[PDB]
């Protein structure tokens, strides 16, 4: 019921840039083996047990968030549905400590190694300790994403990867048929560690004759002038072929090679919007060759006839067409060799980003042929990160300034903003911001307007505000930016409001470094428009840096505000003939109709140990049976995924059967699947299937191990059309039921443990439908962990920990420093502390002893 | 765009047929403004729209301008031409347009008639060709080149250069419109005397800008030494030099930028030295705005990068200092009606309006965009212009009767520049004045801000005041005054001596600017 606190360490995850995944096309054998060695002297650090886990993540876990997470702290591996792990005897996926049996049941001790192998044709991960096999695997999991080798850790640990390319000395022999970072790793980049976040047509005949004859003369002239003389020996290194003579005696497949290539070329060009006809048609026949000495007429006998274009360029318009042709040729080369044929022989890599050098080499090889053909006369035509100072540092009056530096020249916005900056809104799209985006040289407030010159590399930009005369000024390397109308930063008459706050926003792949003035040396220029104008560097008189809150991307849960524009809920009191109901409404007008929105109830349903072992969904008789069941504690939240179909919608009712308690979701408009979901469900959107994974695959020697269970059932919900089969608009009463115990009943009696004997359903004010907001706020910690050869070994020595709240209702942790602007949980926790002090009254020491469990001496000292 | 071009051809024959031997007259007059307004307004149609036919249709519109040759009217039909001159600014396969070849006649027709009408006879003038100013402007938006960029028109500079000297004839009709014809060498290649004189290679091969890597520079070498050599007082020895000097100076800037960079600075310093001719108070009011507006561009010719500009600024400030005694004539007339004010009003108006039109613009063009950086970096960058040149602002700040100078701004086409004269220098002139970064000047400025007399303020300035309070001056002031002060100056009189200038600025300039 209350918020409990304790000291939590910082868990950090690292991962090499190794891309492995499944798709229709390039696969790279999809099977990979991996080895890592550990060295540490901190089996039990002074704080708590250290963290060290190894596994894979499908490029969407986003686990490393220094601070609180879904469970207790930002756990990196195996504490969600998107990661898998092993720590010596464990199988972690979604905060579950699944045990395994293996000889020498010890943790990842020093001077030891672990091996991880991944099969993708059949989805499976297996682990192996230094010498012995492990009796547990993961399987039957989603593959929609790239699987990345990851490792989580705490301080005091040195860890070395094993690549095998240059210094990976595998102490354990590789398993039979797994690539040890050999075939294709960083094909277009390097390797480095990276923390996460019978009558043919005449036209065709003419084109074929031109292209084929010209290119066949080409190869001969090119080789014979390079010096490819008639050698007697048959060499394979240089691949000189003395039997290879002029075009006439080319092998039999040469005819089809010539025909099909030009056929595909013309078919592709037909869809490029070309224009057939005569444009020049002169250099082919009326060509007048300039005086060329006969020295170039070497004993080959074949006259070289290249078009003289030492200064003439045809067109940059053909560049895109040649690029498309080169892409198609690269695709068919991939088909021939690796990416589409999957030939097992011995190289190459996926066709998407195989190699820029190889792509440009192929482009140059195929560009000159088209250039010569055309010169003969046939001329032819995922979000944004926002950062701000906390509401504590809100500036109310005065003249203030701070600087910023843009390492890149991409998408960035810098300026001021109101303290109540609502996220999910681009800067300058409302009254709540006054920002500048120099990518196109624009100012932003209630929209975009032209203002100033665009950035360059670095390009330090300073931002100042003067509340005395209600102005905002932008300077660029010591000169004020100018508007199109010649005004001096025209922002007259800006309301003071509740103060102002610095704000920055960066797009994808953008790097910025802003200084609030904590130390005046870090101010890059600060010598022109800040000194004698009286402007105050923002964070000038402070001995500690600024908190600098930022914008999270993980979609946490929040109640629907009653003032929502077009999402209005209702709480009807239960009548005589019907229990209380919860209806929703939508503005069936020119308003937005967003994707299916996931709704959730406030209280959870912990399960003992079993005792229900299943759940049943039904309209009036047995619907889709074998609904996924778990049988452990597994806190469970009533859920509802509905789409706005105009008019009205759900009605998450509260029903009560003759001797059971069923929750009902009435519906009238159209299809909306409505069954509850887990408490840890925080996915994106745009997806209905393949969001559950990680079935436990521990077994026994002779395939007799009976410890297989389809756990991690995040989306423990059904779908609508399973129940009805008709083409009409009737009403539907889906009544799922999970709870049932000795009644000698309803949903309300299973969540408050105070009316458990009461059979009457109730809807107290605690109940409230929620919804997951795409973006919330989070606090950047004031400190971070410190962390290069022989597999890029990395060490972390300096310890670091934090104290954070944990909400029992949602079983989630949250850094306690957030209360400083939460401002409500802060008041509740202050009153909780007062209650503790009161109940430990004067001279009552047994209660003090009892409280010494809820709080700790180290916690109080911290 | 071509749907409405047919109506143009029907009226030209009927106009002469009816007179020499109607609804049609208005049927051409009406489309003029309608087409011209949108054509000038939607100038962004060029690049993202009308990918290939834009050139052809603009060329057809240009070829429609041949009507001026047939029907020469003394009365202007500007309602179309003024806005149609702006359509000129609005891949090797571009043979569709045929007036790409008529461009030669379009260029030659205007300039060929000046030789015919050199007599210029009772009232006849160059009004037919005077409109070429808009057409001659081709700085950036070049669609087609066709090698017909400067081969022919370069022959027409000599007809213009024939009227360089006065030659005891009536003044030039279009000296300003003569200069626009000189583009800043933006023809993608150039070499002198090969097409001008050698016709043997012109028709055969255009081999230029690559073979003569050191022979391309032959016109600037003769055009740079001579005008710098002349430094005469009167404007007659430069009879057309104001109209002929800006274009060669501008052209050499872009040329050989990646290879030869000293030409720009050489030309800039040469013109800066030549400005000693303009330095005197009043010699020719006609030449003052023309030379200033022709080329107010400075690349590497500021006081800090070029120490010669430091010396030139001394002469400029010396010229400026005379303005106090110059404006004292106003007080002479205002001293209890000492003499009739009419004889002095005109002199004061001229001496206040004309001289300030050039010097203030010169610094604010690009010199005030570079000097304050060095001045902030070190106090010795422009200490001469810091401890001085403040007296110029005082004359205009006081003597409010001089606000009539706004008549000078009136002829340009009220945010008068008088308030903004030290605006660029408001961070440079008083930065090295008193307590550079100490904040101790706040008390002195507050004490002096009582509309006190100059003598009384000077007497009060002898007291001296400082403050080492635990105030805001912890880490901005007294922490960046010291590193910024290379040689810590300790002189109360020398600092208050610039402090009263700031106090007077507070009392007069911005205090009135806010009311104004």
């Amino acid at each position: 019921l209350l918020l409990q606190t304790n000291l939590i360490n910082y868990v950090t995850s690292i991962r090499p840039n190794i891309f492995v995944g499944r798709a229709e096309g390039s696969t790279q054998y999809g099977k990979w083996y991996f080895e890592v060695m550990v060295d540490e002297v901190v089996p039990f650090l002074t704080a708590q047990a250290t963290h060290l886990r190894v596994g894979w993540a499908l490029t969407e876990g986003y686990s490393p968030y220094p601070g609180g997470g879904e469970g207790w702290g930002g756990n990196g591996v195996g504490d969600d549905l998107y990661s898998y792990g092993f720590d010596g005897l464990h199988l972690w996926t979604g905060h579950v400590a699944r045990p395994v049996t293996s000889p020498g049941q010890h943790l990842l001790a020093p001077e030891d190694v672990v091996s991880c192998c991944l099969d993708l044709s059949v989805p499976s991960i297996s682990f192996r300790i230094n010498g012995c096999p492990v009796q547990g695997v993961f399987e039957a999991f989603n593959l929609d994403g790239l699987f990345f080798p990851v490792v989580s850790f705490s301080a005091g640990v040195k860890v070395r990867f094993l690549l095998g390319g240059r210094h990976g000395e595998f102490k354990f022999l590789p398993p039979p048929g797994y690539a040890p970072c050999h075939e294709a790793v960083l094909p277009r980049e390097r390797l480095r560690l990276e923390p996460i976040k019978i009558v043919l047509p005449p036209h065709l005949e003419r084109i074929r004759e031109k292209l084929a004859e010209n290119i066949h003369e080409l190869w001969a002239l090119t080789r014979i002038e390079q010096g490819w003389t008639y050698g007697p020996v048959r060499d394979d290194n240089k691949r000189l072929h003395p039997c290879l003579v002029n075009f006439h005696s080319l092998p039999e497949p040469e005819r089809n090679y010539n025909l099909q290539m030009s056929g595909e070329t013309l078919k592709t060009l037909l869809a490029l919007g070309c224009h057939v006809g005569m444009a020049d048609e002169k250099a082919e026949d009326n060509l007048k060759k300039t005086k060329l000495p006969k020295t170039y007429m070497m004993s080959n006998g074949y006259k070289p006839a290249p078009l003289d274009l030492s200064h003439v360029r045809l067109t940059p318009a053909q560049t895109t067409l040649v690029d498309r042709l080169a892409e198609n040729g690269h695709n068919v080369w991939a088909r021939d060799r690796v990416a589409q044929g999957w030939s097992y022989s011995a190289r190459l890599v996926p066709y998407r980003l195989l190699d820029e050098a190889t792509k440009r080499s192929n482009r140059d090889s195929l560009c000159q042929a088209v250039r010569t053909l055309l010169g003969y006369g046939y001329n032819i035509e995922d979000r944004v990160r926002i950062f701000r100072a906390e509401k504590s540092y809100t500036v109310q009056s005065g003249r203030w300034y701070f600087e910023f530096e843009a390492v890149t020249t991409g998408e960035m916005r810098v300026g001021w903003a109101r303290p109540e900056l609502r996220p999910d809104v681009e800067l300058g799209a409302d009254e709540l911001a006054y920002v500048f985006n120099g990518h196109r040289g624009q100012r932003w407030h209630l929209g975009s307007e032209p203002f100033g010159r665009p950035w360059q590399s670095g390009d330090v930009v300073g931002c100042m505000i003067d509340l005395t005369e209600n102005t905002i000024i932008f300077t660029l390397n010591g000169e004020v930016l100018m508007s199109d109308s010649g005004s001096e930063t025209a922002f007259r008459e800006i309301e003071i409001g509740d103060g102002f706050l610095p704000v920055c926003s960066l797009g994808p792949g953008q790097v910025g470094h802003l200084n609030l003035g904590q130390d005046v040396s870090s101010l890059r220029f600060f010598a022109i428009c800040g000194l004698q104008e009286g402007f105050e560097p923002f964070a000038i008189n402070m001995q500690r840096p600024v908190t600098t809150w930022f914008s999270k991307s993980l979609p946490q849960f929040e109640p629907v505000p009653p003032e929502h524009p077009h999402y209005e809920v209702a709480r009807m009191d239960g009548t005589v003939d019907t229990p209380p109901c919860l209806r929703l409404a939508h503005r069936t007008w020119g308003s937005q109709n967003s994707l299916v929105e996931m709704l959730f109830l406030r209280l959870s349903l912990p399960v003992q140990f079993t005792t229900t072992y299943y759940y049943s969904v039904r309209v009036f008789a047995g619907q889709e049976p074998s609904c996924v069941w778990v049988g452990w504690v597994t806190p469970d939240y009533h859920q509802h995924d509905m789409n706005f179909d105009l008019s009205k919608v759900r009605a998450v009712t509260v029903t009560m059967g003759d001797e059971q308690g069923n929750v009902h979701s009435s519906l009238k408009c159209s299809n909306c699947y409505m069954v509850w979901g887990g408490d840890f469900v925080s996915p994106g959107q745009q997806g209905r299937i393949s969001h559950t994974d990680l079935v436990i695959g521990c077994l026994v020697d002779l395939a007799t191990g009976l410890m297989t269970f389809t756990a991690n059932g995040k989306e423990s919900n059904t779908f609508f059309q399973v129940e009805p089969n008709t083409k009409l608009f009737p009403a539907v009463f889906v009544l799922p039921t999970h709870q049932n115990v000795i009644q000698f009943m309803p949903l309300s009696a299973a969540m408050f443990l105070s009316e458990r004997k009461n059979p009457a359903p109730q809807c107290p004010p605690r109940l409230e439908v929620q919804m997951l907001m795409p973006v919330s706020w989070s606090r950047m910690p004031n400190h971070f962990l410190q962390v290069e050869r022989l597999g890029w070994a990395v060490q972390c020595q300096d310890p670091l920990t934090m104290m954070a709240l944990h909400i029992p209702e949602e079983n989630r942790c949250m850094d306690i420093l957030e209360l400083s602007e939460r401002l409500d949980l802060q008041r509740f926790h202050s009153h909780t502390l007062r209650l503790y002090r009161a109940v430990c009254a004067l001279g009552n020491n047994r209660v003090a002893h009892a409280l010494c469990s809820h709080v700790d001496q180290a916690q109080l000292l911290h | 765009a071509f749907g409405f071009l047919q109506q143009l051809l029907r009226w030209m024959d009927i106009s002469q047929e009816f007179i020499a031997h109607i609804k049609f007259f208005a049927k051409i007059l009406l489309p003029l403004i309608n087409q011209y307004f949108t054509n000038h307004c939607l100038y962004f149609l060029s690049t993202p729209a009308k990918v290939l036919g834009s050139g052809g249709h603009a060329s057809n519109k240009e070829k429609e301008m041949i009507t001026s040759l047939f029907c020469k009217l003394a009365a202007l039909v500007r309602h179309r031409v003024s806005l149609f001159g702006t359509d000129a600014p609005a891949v090797a396969l571009l043979p569709v347009l045929t007036t790409l070849f008529q461009h030669i006649a379009q260029h030659q027709f205007g300039d060929d008639v000046i030789l015919d009408d050199v007599q210029v006879c009772s009232i006849y003038s160059l009004g037919t060709t005077k409109n070429t100013y808009v057409e001659k402007l081709r700085p950036a938006l070049g669609e087609c080149l066709a090698r017909l960029a400067a081969a022919m028109p370069v022959a027409f500079l000599e007809p213009q250069l024939n009227e360089y000297n006065a030659c005891s004839v009536y003044t030039t009709k279009s000296p300003r419109e003569r200069a626009i014809l000189g583009l800043p060498n933006s023809v993608e290649e150039m070499c002198p005397d090969i097409p001008v004189l050698d016709r043997l290679m012109a028709d055969i091969g255009a081999r230029y800008t690559e073979m003569p890597h050191v022979i391309e520079i032959t016109l600037p070498m003769l055009c740079s030494y001579l005008p710098r050599w002349w430094e005469r007082g009167p404007e007659a020895p430069p009879p057309a030099l104001p109209a002929g000097a800006p274009p060669p100076c501008t052209a050499v800037t872009s040329d050989h930028l990646n290879s030869l960079l000293g030409n720009i600075l050489r030309i800039i310093v040469n013109n800066l030295g030549i400005d000693e001719a303009t330095w005197m108070k009043r010699l020719a009011v006609f030449a003052q705005p023309i030379v200033s507006r022709a080329r107010p561009e400075l690349l590497h010719s500021h006081f800090i990068p070029t120490i010669g500009r430091l010396r030139k600024r001394a002469g400029k400030v010396v010229a400026e200092e005379e303005q106090l005694r110059l404006e004292a004539k106003a007080e002479a007339e205002e001293g209890e009606l000492l003499v009739r004010d009419e004889f002095s009003v005109l002199c004061r108006d001229l001496y206040a309006l004309y001289p300030l039109l050039i010097r203030y613009v010169d610094n604010n063009r690009a010199h005030w965009l570079t000097e304050p950086n060095a001045n902030a970096e070190e106090l010795f960058r422009m200490v001469g212009e810091i401890f001085i040149y403040w007296s110029k602002s005082h004359n205009f700040k006081r003597e409010e009767q001089n606000f009539v100078v706004q008549n000078e701004i009136n002829n340009m086409s009220v945010a008068t520049l008088k308030k903004m004269l030290p605006i660029g220098l408001n961070m440079c002139a008083p930065t090295d004045q008193d307590l550079i970064m100490l904040a101790k000047t706040r008390y002195a400025l507050k004490d002096t801000d009582e509309e006190v007399r100059e003598f009384l303020q000077n007497n009060l300035h002898l007291q001296g005041k400082v403050e080492g309070s635990p105030s805001l001056r912890w880490q901005m002031a007294l922490y960046r005054g010291l590193p910024g002060r290379e040689e810590d100056a300790d002189d109360p009189e020398k600092i208050v001596r610039r402090v009263q200038e700031v106090s007077a600025v507070l009392y007069h300039l911005e205090q009135t600017e806010h009311p104004y």
